[PDB]
Order: structure tokens, then C-alpha cells, then sequence
């Protein structure tokens, strides 16, 4: 059972309240209108976790250490301030998530969670993260309290999230020993089966496999077993 | 083009097709072009870098850098003649004995070949493939690979036919062996693999000893990222998918609720 981050300020229990009940734009103006009415009004004295750049936040901030800009909530601007909230909140769980499994370190994650970016970017950034998460949980079944096979995967998730785009098929190579395996393959029967024949000259080889399905996409075939070979002819100049 | 016809040589088409080819490597070694480049209308040429699903994944325990090449649309096969062809270019446009009319510096060892097969031919090929065989920076030969592909209820294989097969085929007095296993852990992003191999190999269907070398192969969400998501869009499109509503009192009295609670103390 990994542990929820349950330490959340006002912003984060803002967003969780209005992430279960908002339906239309006005009702973020009515939200919105009632927080900084009650901000200006000093009525309330939120707490908030440092280090965050949402307008609410400012907003906040203004309100205990002196007084608040007319902020006017018009055009996007209403969305913006939620879609900020969220951003923080969400951002903060996928850290708590990764440092407290030791998965990664603050410093390992710092593209995901970048302040400069623009907002859309900053959205895409946490897709990645979500996206990471879901590899992991993928695997857990089967690299079960294997702490480093954890670690490295989310190692080298993050390397290829940081320079690739989320749409690529790609698929990530995870070392594992045998041992730490075991279970999973040696009362089995393999989907494949390959012997590679050769000698010094490691191009030159022949090679049988076995198959319980085509292992070739366009062969067209118009319990059966797949079986295919490679043969090879060297040719001198 | 003039493939096949007695101006081949003449206008080049073998120079022409390694020169093409040449553009991608030095092309891929930095810019992706996310195109199959049309080499012939009807066949297009892809190759394969990085990290990407690599097709000959399927049959080979190498994982190079190489050129796939198939019919213009899962991926269409070449007959297996004109695959021929064209591991016929890509071979004389490397020999070092062929007159070259165009390219007037020292031909390059370009990515392995790989060219998808129809079959339909007495042996059944599925694939035909060419690889260069390079002492130091010069050439010397290729190596012609032939796959073919057989489904039945049955099937038939000993370890020392094979074994004698590559050594009758290639003139050898030893031959070593290496092995290869994959199961599917999981199906359905999503999918796992465990792939393993060791050598030598001493048995068919051999299971893999724990000394064998081997990696994890890896190919309504929650409610809260999914409201993020159709505020960003909504922002972007000025159209939001707003989401059914879980609480039952509304937006403004959570929110008035919430304020309520924070003035009493």
C-alpha cells in the first residue's frame, strides 16, 4: 500500500472540491469571485506549500503581507488559475510518489516539472510522468520487490521521456538476472524458441525458430506451430 | 525506371539507389526524416535507428542499424523477383569490380538491407536480406540472407542436422551455438516480454539456464488528470468537455462550504 499525499493546502483542497463539481465556465467565475472576495474582505488566512508560480498563490500572498491586485476575471483567465492549481497539486503527487519509492531524485525529475515552459508544455510534461507510472505499474507484477529493476526502469523512462515525444512506439530493454526471474519462465512454454548456429565469423549463421504465432507481420497465411529458418550465402568480390 | 532494361547500367540505377541510400544514413545520423522515402512508387525504404521497433527483432538476436524495404500500403511484401532486384542493387552498387559512373569517391558500407517477400516462390521467402562484410575501411563481400516462414500442425528439427547443415553450407570443422527464448508476460502501449540467451546451446527447447543473459522487453483514466486534460484542450480549442459532476451539492456550495469552515477560526 503506497502512501497517499494527504498534507494538502488550500490550493490543493481548492482543486480537488472543484475537479469533482465544476461544469461550466461561469461556475470558475463564481469560485473564483468567492475566494478573492473573501481574500479582500481578510476573512480567511490560507496556508500554502512554497514554491509555486499560480496566480492564486500571488494572489494569496498579497492578501497576508499587504494588499491584492484587481485581478478581474475575464476571458481565460479563470481557467488558467484552476488549470494552475491542478498543475502544482498533480506535479507534487507524481514527486511524493517517485522520491518517497526512491525511484528518483528531485534533480532527475526537474524537465517534468519546469516552471518556464508554457502552460500546454507544462500539461504534455505531466502526461509524461502520468505515462511513466503506468510503465511501472505495468511491470510490478512481475519484477515484484525488485527495488533496483524499479529504480532503473523509472531511470531510464525518464532519459527517453525528456528527449522523445509521448506518441513514439518504442520499447525499453530492462536487464534483469534470471534469478530475479525465475518463476516466470522455467515451467513455461516460450512463445519463442531460437537457435543461432555460426562460427568466429559471427555474421555467417544459421538460424531455427519456433513460434506459437507468425513472426512475421506481412506474411500472409490466407494448435499450430510457426517455424522459420535463416540461411545465409557469402559472396566474395 | 531503367531497372531491368539495357539502360540499367547506363543511367545508373544501382548508383542511384546507393547514393539515395546513402543520403538517410548521413541523414539519420541526425535528422529523422519521418518518411519511408518512395524509391519506385510502388516501394518505399525505411531505416531503422535508435531505439525503435526494429522488425528483424522477430527472427534475429541482432539489433542493428538497417534499411527496410516493402510495398506501399499491417506492412505489405514485395514479390519475392523483385526483391531479388533490388538486393541485386544494393550489392553491385558496394562491389568494388562494378564501373561506377556517378559517384567518384570510395563507396561507403551503408546499414544492412532487408527487403519483405511474398513468398509465392517454390522455397516460401519471407524475407531477403544483405549484409558487408568489411576488413579495416575496405569492403570484400556481402552476406545474402534467405528467411522462410512454415505453419503447420507439425514440426521436425534436430540440433545436429542444423549443426552439419552450417557446416556442409559454409566449409567449417567447429561451429559454436547461441540461444534464444521469449515469453509474453503480458498483453492486452502495453505489452511485456522476457527475453533470454545464453550460450551454448546443447538441447532443442532448451530452458534457459540462470546463468543465460536476459531483459524485460516493454512496448477513464483517473478522474483528476482527466479534468487537467479537458481544461487544457478547453483553453487551447475554446471548446471544454466538461465532466459529469461527482458531488452533489454544486461547484459554488463546496466552494462556500469550504469558506465557511476557514472563517470559523
Amino acid at each position: 500500500l503506497f502512501k497517499v499525499r494527504s498534507d494538502l493546502d488550500f490550493a490543493e483542497q481548492l482543486w480537488c472540491k472543484m475537479s469533482s463539481s465544476v461544469i461550466s465556465y461561469q461556475d470558475l467565475v463564481k469560485c473564483f469571485t468567492l475566494i478573492i472576495q473573501s481574500l479582500q474582505r481578510g476573512d480567511i488566512q490560507p496556508w500554502l506549500h512554497s514554491g509555486s508560480n499560480s496566480l492564486l498563490s500571488k494572489l494569496i500572498h498579497q492578501s497576508y503581507h499587504g494588499t491584492m491586485d484587481t485581478v478581474s476575471l475575464s476571458g481565460t483567465i479563470p481557467v488558467q488559475m484552476l488549470l494552475e492549481i491542478g498543475l502544482d497539486k498533480l506535479k507534487k503527487d507524481y514527486i511524493s510518489f517517485f522520491i518517497g519509492q526512491e525511484l528518483a531524485s528531485l534533480n532527475h525529475l526537474e524537465y517534468f516539472i519546469a516552471p518556464s515552459v508554457d502552460i500546454q508544455e507544462q500539461v504534455y510534461r505531466v502526461q509524461k510522468l502520468h505515462h511513466i507510472l503506468e510503465i511501472l505499474v505495468s511491470c510490478m507484477p512481475f519484477i515484484k520487490s525488485q527495488h533496483e529493476l524499479l529504480f532503473s526502469l523509472t531511470q531510464i523512462c525518464i532519459k527517453y521521456y525528456k528527449q522523445n515525444p509521448l506518441d513514439e512506439q518504442h520499447i525499453f530493454q530492462l536487464p534483469v538476472r534470471p534469478t530475479a526471474v525465475k518463476n516466470l519462465y522455467q515451467s513455461e512454454k516460450p512463445q519463442k524458441w531460437r537457435v543461432e548456429i555460426y562460427s568466429g565469423q559471427k555474421k555467417i549463421k544459421t538460424v531455427w525458430q519456433l513460434s506459437d504465432s507468425s513472426p512475421i507481420d506481412h506474411l500472409n497465411f490466407h494448435r499450430i506451430f510457426f517455424t522459420n529458418m535463416v540461411t545465409c550465402s557469402q559472396v566474395h568480390f | 525506371g531503367p531497372l531491368g532494361s539495357m539502360w540499367e547500367r547506363l543511367n545508373c540505377a544501382a548508383e542511384d539507389f546507393y547514393s539515395r541510400l546513402l543520403q538517410k544514413f548521413n541523414e539519420e545520423k541526425k535528422g529523422i526524416r519521418k518518411d519511408p522515402f518512395l524509391y519506385e512508387a510502388d516501394v518505399q525504404v525505411q531505416l531503422i535507428s535508435k531505439g525503435q521497433p526494429n522488425p528483424l527483432k522477430n527472427i534475429l538476436n541482432e539489433n542493428d542499424i538497417v534499411f527496410i524495404v516493402e510495398k506501399v500500403p499491417g506492412p505489405l511484401a514485395l514479390p519475392v523477383g523483385k526483391a531479388r532486384q533490388l538486393i541485386g542493387l544494393y550489392t553491385m552498387a558496394h562491389n568494388p569490380n562494378m564501373t561506377h559512373l556517378k559517384i567518384n569517391l570510395p563507396v561507403t558500407a551503408l546499414p544492412p538491407l532487408w527487403v519483405r517477400c511474398d513468398s509465392s516462390d517454390p522455397e516460401g521467402t519471407c524475407w531477403l536480406g544483405a549484409e558487408l562484410i568489411t576488413t579495416n575501411n575496405s569492403i570484400t563481400g556481402i552476406v545474402l540472407y534467405v528467411v522462410s516462414c512454415k505453419a503447420d500442425k507439425n514440426y521436425s528439427v534436430n540440433l545436429e542436422n542444423l549443426k552439419n547443415l552450417h557446416k556442409k553450407r559454409h566449409h567449417l570443422s567447429t561451429v559454436t551455438s547461441k540461444g534464444f527464448a521469449q515469453y509474453e508476460l503480458f498483453k492486452s502501449q502495453t505489452a511485456i516480454a522476457l527475453d533470454i540467451s545464453w550460450s551454448p546451446v546443447d538441447e532443442i527447447l532448451q530452458i534457459p539456464p540462470l546463468s543465460s543473459t536476459a531483459t524485460l522487453n516493454i512496448k477513464h483514466l483517473y478522474r483528476e488528470l482527466k479534468f487537467l486534460l479537458v481544461l487544457a484542450d478547453g483553453l487551447r480549442t475554446g471548446v471544454t468537455e466538461w465532466l459529469e459532476p461527482l458531488e452533489a451539492k454544486s461547484a459554488v456550495e463546496l466552494v462556500q462550504e469550504f469558506l465557511n469552515d476557514l472563517n470559523k477560526l
